[PDB]
């Protein structure tokens, strides 16, 4: 799982090294930045149901052609899986904010996603609409502090860039 | 590999759960006490050479047959391999203490070690003594109770970190027994 | 040259990745820890002649045998090379404190040292005596702050362990 | 590779000189301006897909011959290689900005790129135009003056960071010209 | 690998026998009906993407726990691996139908698959359902009885080819059960 | 460039072999099947403007959303590039029918297409709509012989599966 | 076993490809050439005993020194193994004509043959005499059709070239 | 590598042009003359050991210095390498004739052969004589006019096929001259 | 690998003992008789081709089913592999006789051979007959009692060397039984 | 070129070692055994024309078939090449006796010989006949000392085994 | 174990070769040099206790600082292990003289020795003093013959060079 | 690689000439002087650590700029590489003296060393001085005239062996000048 700690430990292990000063100094970075990302995680944890509804709503508002025959939101069951997926991604963003790294998105949401969405004919622009709507919906400091919003926004952009 | 944070995320993912305030009091405390954890790892890595040579020397002085013919530290080639293994094990334990999770030690060091030592004829009982001596050293360094060296710390209590490093040392003997 | 920055950049490069949040968070540790190690670097830069004199003197005090014919310090030019070497090491410790990692010691001091000291019959115990004497001679708070002292000590201990 | 700090160390070692207070003012300022540099890098990485897409599309709309037969972006295979090269260049420029030093860019990206492009028939002039568009985008994002997206920052001067990233982009065109 | 012709030769070689008129009536018929066999393989490979996605989607909609946490299609990484395996298995079945012999499927695909799935924790029972859905698809395409697509053939009977492709699908579940 | 000939020559080369009977026998299939696919190639060469117009029109008919600001077909020049792309693909189908293999589609149309369409935000569903509409629009025997139609269909289906 | 089918399938498998048009087109070559090679196989199957006697006879007629002490046909048992070997090769030629490829000769008769004949001191010219006599004995269309004789002759030349 | 057909496609793609009836007459004739080309290739491959043996022996009897000390065919090791090179060249010429295009010969055989022969001290002039003898043999076999062996063919004109193979042999001497 | 000298050293090292006069009378005799040992190895390696072909031919003429279909010397590929194995085994036995110790044969040839032959379906009973024929050949050559060849030696007795080479041949069948 | 010296130097080089006692001890064997093999080399150098004449004559005596049209010795120039080849081999045996190893035979006589004799239809039995006749014709002590004869015989047997 | 025999056999085995003349010639070197090295081995075997006492004695005479606190001979138990080690090395020199090669030293005394002596802070100059004293103590022919002393001295120098 | 004997053979093979009594006098003398050559090689290998240490230290004390910053022996890494190169060169010179031929030195050491040193910035002039000091040491040891150590030899002339080793050292400086 990519994090501050796993990066420096994996680098030490590649070189057969004990932890040294630059490794401790990196982890001091955790202590400093953690307050901001944990605030983002807690806010997301407490309000994900409402965030996810707005996100899925924006997707189907932008791309009404999804609800047509043979398309990806053609029945209520397929629409429900669309909201579930947006929830899945917001739960991985929550995890990224707790770990302090992209590892949860990387391993559990992005790896294989191009192959899956291509094979199941799920348009990536639909996912990007949901994620970008959430990114742009963010209101600071109404919804969280400035630097919690910087952390949250950074993972949302990371996911958009990974789908593009 | 996992760290204390991604361990929590893996446990939460098994329940398809978000990590909320309810869940974060261990991790916020982990962060609060982070300076102590950096000091603990520094106290080990700063004395690692002495720890390994003293521990392997101690395993041998209690069981001198290890350095007799047919003994598994006989010849400089075998003594060097044994000292290397002492250093490798201490390095993986130090990573586990830096990360607040045993996964790097279990995945990269202990997975396959028992089967390997049995294949090579490395005595696991003597290996476990070497490790127990390094456990006593590390607990002394973390708590600044070594007889032959003091190091520099702000006043407080590192008994939880000493208990945690002991648990990582104990996993080595659990793996190879 | 191993530092906080080169470690996380090197890891990003091996995976073909843009910098991401754990990389930035690592480098924030740079910001937090820099005052302590630049304090130690400036003190060592300001007083290295005096430090080196004490360290070399400690070497020859402990190992009078070095001055015997055949031995490493048999004449005044060889003794002067010994104090030069100790100054070389203290200069690399200054560099490690500026970089915030072991890179300068590793590249310019430790790599090849075993081969060199073995081949020229320079006893590693003498170098350890000079470094150990300097670590033990450090006086907090007389010479520097506690955390400057931890940074200084860490690099001296790193070098001792590298020679052992 | 070197960073802003090991660059100073390399210059000092050339004179067998300690780094002291005189020499550290730039580095203490580098540290004090550190949050801005982390923001600058975030502003680029957060828009990196759009930058590359837009920069390469731009090179093409200005010189539509590139996508004619015998053009170097003709076919999906060639276009994908070109977009890949735009992303690689932008990646190494972002490393250089994070490090405050061009060495990772010069050593791992630009070393032997002119010779490669020559061998492959990759037009170095069109490449330089793609890079000049990414320079224009990067300066706009660092200074929060992009026309189509603003991001969140505490107000302050990032002129130096914009000037520096522009200097890294300029090295690419210098290396392959 | 063997084809329908070299299979006969291997059986004849076991008896040190020449392949004579007596022996060739199956192979002359194989050749006579060869256009039908090319059509059958075309009907599969032309719809292979849809077959795999529909079959894996069907395995999941009948057993939704496969996509719950701890489920073996949970995460995009696992769903992609499963879709890849569906495509690999269909590709080997199509080779067996093109050659009129199971050896390429048994040798290159099925030899070691059971032991592998057990090692990885890939549920063999769910794998067998995916394969049974692809068997029903392929039998429909070969006999031009799919509900959602018709393709173009000279009038006749391909029931023998449909029975043969079914036998190749059935070998997959026989291997991994 | 994958064809009957290059496949058997490439295989002979990898084994250091002269051409032998199975190689010659493969190429005899070339002789048998050529009339059908050259029939399809000449028909497509003779009427590609009309075919491409119908295919692009079908794309925009199915996905009116493409014409919306931000979308792939937001202006007339982008719409004209879309019909150009469909013509590019139909020209590669003509080439496959002349070569008697997928080589021209594989090399000049499919390799890198996933990266390109992902990066430029061109929905793969639109391209599939144009190709599928052309496959479904084929009228045997109005447009060509049955077996010309099988050859034409096979390459359209190959491209659809490559995009899916 | 090298054949039309195994060549194209092994090529598809190397590239992770389904069968495509050039593979079907190659196998259409089987259907076209099969009549000629199956006629050759049947004629050989029905008359191999008489073909083999003439072949072994020609070998010993050309190379009477074989029947001398210490040489390869020095007793009746060794002469009998010589005819058996010629039979073995004609049975592999029969198999090649059925498979439509050199695979049976390659795997069962040629691979290792140089090592065996060298170690057992069996002169390859003796085998070539038997095979070339058979090739040159062929009378078209007395013994088979023109294109059955082309198929038969091609495997006999393949074997001669493999021994030379 | 290209064949007669993908060569036409490459020329057309250079003009973004469909291949139509105008362009196909050569290719329809290539197809109609296909059995003759298969016969031509059979006539060479069926005599390939004798061609190489005779061509290299010929180069030597005309220039017996090649097998003197310091000659390039002196020793069994050198002679075997030379016969190996004759067989390789003849192999790639036979591929070119099967394909109706020189690309497999130019790209996989002749690319960098002059530079190799220069480095090795392989006499390019003697090599060209060996190749000219194999050209003479190849034309004789394609036209069934070899003095020491005739093969079986339906009577017809193979002049074009003889001219083409002669053109492939001529490229070898062109590449290493 | 060990030789007669390092074998003694290994046995002495197990007792932490110096090799003294007491210990050296076997090795001084080994040296005294060294010319005989060189002659013995020469007598084998000079006839090795004939030994292997005669031994494998003998195994087959006593058990002709080995060359019937399904037989493990059927096809030239299998007969060549079997002849290769006969040569490999004789080569390792000759090394053991040159060194006066079985370790090279046991370590490099026999370790893993039984498991390999069982895996491949190589009949170990027929393998042991081939080896017993080579043992009889080698004993005849060493003692200059072969019927079909005499070689040149100073008058004396090589019965100890013949007994020793027999013991190395016997280890092959002990390994694979 | 394989000799006592090049073997031990090559082994020292592969391990990055200076020469050591076993290397020097090996080369002392050089000193002991040289008289016997230089005796054999000088005898062969002194009388090679006579030896070669007897060996070639023995070839053609045993295999009269060689003189038949088509065969390897069909004319006088081909027969003269055969005696030349036997002289080439006897010259390489002289070289092996000077070097004290098989290097000259291995490099200049054996490497590629199988390919050459197979391709030019030169029967290996004829070469073995010439070499075997020479080995069997050796007369100790008429021609040389016993141990010169062992050295000479060893290289003739080495070549026979290399051809078998 | 490196010896004359193991060197030539390992070289033959690398190349898939039977033993040949240069291998037998190397082993004849054994027969010639063995008398000298076996005399050295026997003399060492018979007097190692007195040799080892002089050797350890010379070490502590040269380097009295060893007996100081924290140094390598600081108590009687550590001094006793020092003499034991010198005995270990003389027993390996005995073995080298019997095998006729460095193998025993290489495998049992040198491999790993740098790592062990570095980690346990045992100065290599102390070992070199003991070995060089023994080398220089040697009195010919009082203690052994000229060429026994050459063999003995060669292993002692080999060990000194390995520690330097 | 060649030795004194295979060098004569290579020269003779160039004239298709047998080596006879005329040609063997040098080689019979090489053999007769063989013990001296083994002694010469022993005198160098027995002092090889001191030679390299002293030769490289010598190059430095004469040119102390080599260990200034930007010097090529500055840093432990560089000094270790230089001492490594001194030992490698001395190793290949000792092989040449053992063999009585320079080929192992020219082919495995000196081939491409000038180009390497040029690329690396290794000063070829300082290298030649190190090599000239090792030449001076080597001649002193072969002739038992070293000032600080004598070894044991039967008295005799080793002038030729000293001249030869000096000629090998001289080739290094010739190759990299």
């Amino acid at each position: 799982m990519k994090s501050v700690i796993t990066t420096v430990v994996s680098a030490a292990d590649a070189a057969g090294r004990f932890p040294s000063n630059s490794d401790l100094e990196s982890i001091q970075g955790n202590i400093q930045r953690s307050a901001a990302r944990l605030e983002a995680a807690e806010k997301l944890a407490g309000n994900h149901e409402a965030v996810v509804k707005e996100a899925g709503d924006a997707c189907f508002a932008k791309y009404a052609y999804l609800k047509n025959p043979g398309e990806a939101g053609e029945n209520q069951e397929k629409i429900n899986k669309c909201y579930r997926d947006v929830d899945h991604y917001m739960r991985l963003v929550n995890y990224c904010l707790v770990v302090g790294g992209t590892g949860p998105l990387d391993e559990w949401g992005i790896a294989g996603a191009r192959e899956v969405y291509r094979t199941l004919n799920l348009p990536t622009s639909a996912y990007v609409a949901s994620i970008a709507y959430t990114r742009d919906r963010l209101c600071v400091p109404r919804d969280m502090s400035a630097q919690a919003g910087v952390e949250f926004s950074a993972y949302l952009d990371y996911l958009i860039n990974a789908l593009s | 590999m996992l760290d204390a944070f991604s361990r929590v995320v893996v446990n939460s993912d098994a329940k398809a759960a978000y990590v909320g305030g309810s869940d974060l009091q261990a991790l916020k405390s982990f962060i609060a006490d982070g300076n102590k954890r950096l000091d603990a790892v520094n106290s080990i890595v700063s004395n690692a050479s002495c720890m390994v040579s003293d521990a392997v020397s101690g395993m041998i002085c209690e069981n001198p047959g290890l350095i007799s013919p047919g003994g598994n530290c006989y010849t400089n080639r075998r003594m060097a391999a044994c000292l290397r293994d002492g250093e490798i094990i201490l390095r993986y334990v130090s990573y586990a203490l830096l990360a607040g999770d045993a996964s790097v030690l279990e995945d990269r060091c202990l997975n396959g070690l028992k089967e390997t030592y049995i294949a090579l004829g490395v005595p696991t009982n003597s290996s476990i003594r070497a490790v127990s001596i390094m456990k006593a050293q590390a607990v002394a360094f973390i708590t600044n109770t070594a007889t032959e060296r003091k190091m520099s710390f702000a006043a407080g209590d590192c008994t939880s970190l000493a208990s945690e490093v002991a648990s990582y040392f104990d996993r080595v003997g659990a793996a190879i027994s």
